[PDB]
């Protein structure tokens, strides 16, 4: 089942500064009191990150995945529930679905016939896809989840492995440092080139709760990571940002 | 041996390296969990007929086959193209479980290159089939005194079956030239015939339940990989460790390092693996390298004497005429509280001389 | 069927080592005691050359 939403208000998407966000742990190796240089897919410091709002604003475009995605969510009341990944987003190819409904976190890899406007709607109405024919992988996991919450996620698709890095912070984007812990290592082995986030409506037509999300893209670069005595990343240097950091 | 000479001049020579030699091998892998649903395949109450043979795909789990061997009723375990012993070692991308019921003398037909009713009309294996076939008697589950008429097979078909093909069609087999038009009779036969199982039959006609495990490898990462051998963990001794493929030699001691829950291995300043997390037990263990030291030999000339003293550099004397120096432990020389000129330099103000070998 | 190969052995051979011992192999936890049965197979099986 699909429902067209015809009550949107036209507005261009915004842009803002990434500051020092988007950092994640490059590997599963503990390090204590050392500085380590890594050449990985990272988000540049002070980069131009796309800003979308949910307020009558209902921002659900479909964005190119590129080599990696940093997703930031300034969220309260848990409107944002999941993501959709794939190449063509239809039954022709195979797509990955990440959802967190009211009870449990579900990860599916199926050939979904996705709606043009997929969304969630007590919550008892689910209109995301019309069909799922060939399902090759299922994974059920723990619950991942004034504006009060900052949810940071990093998605990578390297060697057919889809890495989800996550961080939760009690809170435009705040200025500070927060390393993203690796959350899910997913063995999918499929091509991903385009993604779309899933929102939840509130029904009383419909009303959109106050939320904001940010989309940034990862590029291959070197970071100098600082590890404390407890193995927690506290600071990083982008070697290609400015000559001072290059010297560092 | 180190100096490549039979005469050694007076002095101190770094000759060898004290090492605690490895005694045992400790190899560990993660706990065998997320068990593949073989209980739903083998211990199901009700299988399917051989014409509509039931296929279940098996992926993203750990498959153990020692479950099957511990039940004495599973009489036939014949396997082609892979070792039955290496079933827990060699591992595959997908496992297809095909379940059906036949009679006793047709279990032979479940093989590559065989002919019969079941092979050509009901269930065909390819000539390059890599997998196992398992069969067992099921009189107590599939035979009825009035007769079990819920098990069917295909006796008539226009052409032979391709490998791993099914045919659930009930179209009337036309054996002649007159059109059947859906009505049976002469030269017009219903293709599905009943396996009327009864408990008083002979052994070649008693019902046998068959599960065919077919293993395939694709370009996908092979996510069906069975149990990996794990031995007990021994601590505080220099053993050969191997965790998740990562091998080495070291002393595994308790660690005060608080790992974050996502971290497995640990590195120091010099980028050497010095901390690890055991796969079976979520405890943190330090891998202290085996107690290496430089063995230096303090000797006078061989013309004078053959007595030697051994200096273990940077090794405490309790971990190896025993004297403790800041350079290390000196064994074979007796400390004298008198002070003389330096003859053989030891280090940290300590010198050795021959008068026995004395250190001062 | 005159050509036979050793399908089963406890350990790998050494270089230039020949094994002609026609002893039974224990493929499971249960000992075989020199008698064929479940997971007790003759080690030497013949090729079906056609
Ligand atoms: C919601 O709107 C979209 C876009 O207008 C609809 O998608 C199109 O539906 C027509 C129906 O005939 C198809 O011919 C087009 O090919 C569709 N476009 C795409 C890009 O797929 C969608 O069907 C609408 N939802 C419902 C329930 O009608
Ligand atoms: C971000 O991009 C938009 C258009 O893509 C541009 O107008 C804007 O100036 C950019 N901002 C920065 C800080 O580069
Ligand atoms: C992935 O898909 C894109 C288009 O959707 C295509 O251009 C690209 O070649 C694909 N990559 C692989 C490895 O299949
Ligand atoms: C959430 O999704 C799972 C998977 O589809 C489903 O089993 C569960 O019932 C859903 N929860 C609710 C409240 O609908
Ligand atoms: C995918 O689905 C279609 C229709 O549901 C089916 O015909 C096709 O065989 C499926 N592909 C595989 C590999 O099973
Ligand atoms: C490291 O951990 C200890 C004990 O858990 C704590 O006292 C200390 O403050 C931590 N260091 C930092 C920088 O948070
Ligand atoms: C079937 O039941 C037996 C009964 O003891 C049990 O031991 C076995 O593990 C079960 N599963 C399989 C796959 O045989
Ligand atoms: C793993 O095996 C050990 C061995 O006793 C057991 O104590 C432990 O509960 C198991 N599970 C985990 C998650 O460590």
């Amino acid at each position: 089942q699909c429902v067209n939403l015809t009550t949107r208000t036209q507005l261009p998407p915004a842009y803002t500064n990434s500051f020092t966000r988007g950092v994640y742990y490059p590997d599963k190796v503990f390090r204590s009191s050392v500085l380590h240089s890594t050449q990985d897919l990272f988000l540049p410091f002070f980069s131009n990150v796309t800003w979308f709002h949910v307020i009558k604003r209902f921002d659900n475009p479909v964005l190119p995945f590129n080599d990696g995605v940093y997703f930031a969510s300034i969220e309260k009341s848990n409107i944002i529930r999941g993501w959709i990944f794939g190449t063509t987003l239809d039954s022709k190819t195979q797509s990955l679905l990440i959802v967190n409904n009211a009870t449990n976190v579900v990860i599916k890899v199926c050939e979904f016939q996705f709606c043009n406007d997929p969304f969630l709607d007590m919550e008892s109405e689910f209109r995301v896809y019309s069909s799922a024919n060939n399902c090759t992988f299922e994974y059920v996991s723990q619950p991942f989840l004034n504006f009060k919450n900052l949810r940071e996620f990093v998605f990578k698709n390297i060697d057919g492995y889809f890495k989800i890095y996550s961080k939760h912070t009690p809170i435009d984007l705040p200025q500070g440092f927060s390393a993203l812990e690796p959350l899910v290592d997913l063995p999918i082995g499929i091509n991903i080139t385009r993604f779309q986030t899933l929102l939840a409506l509130h029904r009383s037509g419909w009303t959109a709760g106050a939320a904001a999300y940010y989309v940034g893209y990862l590029q291959p670069r070197t970071f100098l990571l600082k590890y404390n005595e407890n193995g927690t990343i506290t600071d990083a240097v982008d070697c290609a940002l400015d000559p001072l950091s290059e010297t560092k | 041996c180190t100096l490549k000479s039979f005469t050694v001049e007076k002095g101190i020579y770094q000759t060898s390296n004290f090492r605690v030699q490895p005694t045992e091998s400790i190899v560990r892998f993660p706990n065998i969990t997320n068990l593949c649903p073989f209980d739903e395949v083998f211990n199901a109450t009700r299988f399917a007929s051989v014409y509509a043979w039931n296929r279940k795909r098996i992926s993203n789990c750990v498959a153990d086959y020692s479950v099957l061997y511990n039940l004495a009723p599973f009489f036939t375990f014949k396997c082609y193209g892979v070792s039955p012993t290496k079933l827990n070692d060699l591992c595959f991308t997908n496992v297809y479980a095909d379940s059906f019921v036949i009679r006793g003398d047709e279990v032979r037909q479940i093989a590559p290159g065989q002919t019969g009713n079941i092979a050509d009309y009901n269930y065909k294996l390819p000539d390059d089939f890599t997998g196992c076939v398992i069969a067992w008697n099921s009189n107590k589950l599939d035979s009825k005194v009035s007769g079990n008429y819920n098990y069917l097979y295909r006796l008539f078909r226009k052409s032979n079956l391709k490998p791993f093909e099914r045919d659930i069609s009930t179209e009337i087999y036309q054996a002649g030239n007159k059109p059947c038009n859906g009505v049976a009779g002469f030269n017009c036969y219903f293709p599905l015939r009943s396996y009327s199982f009864r408990p008083t039959y002979g052994v070649g006609h008693q019902p046998y339940r068959v599960v065919v495990l077919s293993f395939e490898l694709l370009h996908a990462p092979a996510t069906v990989c069975g149990p990996k051998k794990s031995t007990n963990l021994v601590k505080n001794k220099c053993v050969n460790f191997n965790f998740n493929g990562l091998k080495g030699t070291g002393v595994l001691t308790e660690s005060n390092k608080k790992f974050l829950p996502f971290q497995q291995f640990g590195r120091d300043i010099a980028d050497t693996t010095d901390a690890v997390r055991d796969p079976q037990t979520l405890e943190i263990l330090d891998i202290t390298p085996c107690s290496f030291g430089g063995v230096s030999v303090i000797t006078p000339g061989t013309n004078t004497s053959n007595q030697v003293a051994v200096l273990y550099q940077g090794v405490n004397c309790t971990e190896v005429n025993v004297f403790q120096t800041r350079a290390g432990c000196l064994i074979g020389a007796e400390y004298v509280n008198n002070s003389y000129e330096c003859d053989i330099p030891i280090g940290a103000g300590i010198c050795a001389s021959y008068q026995s070998i004395i250190a001062y």
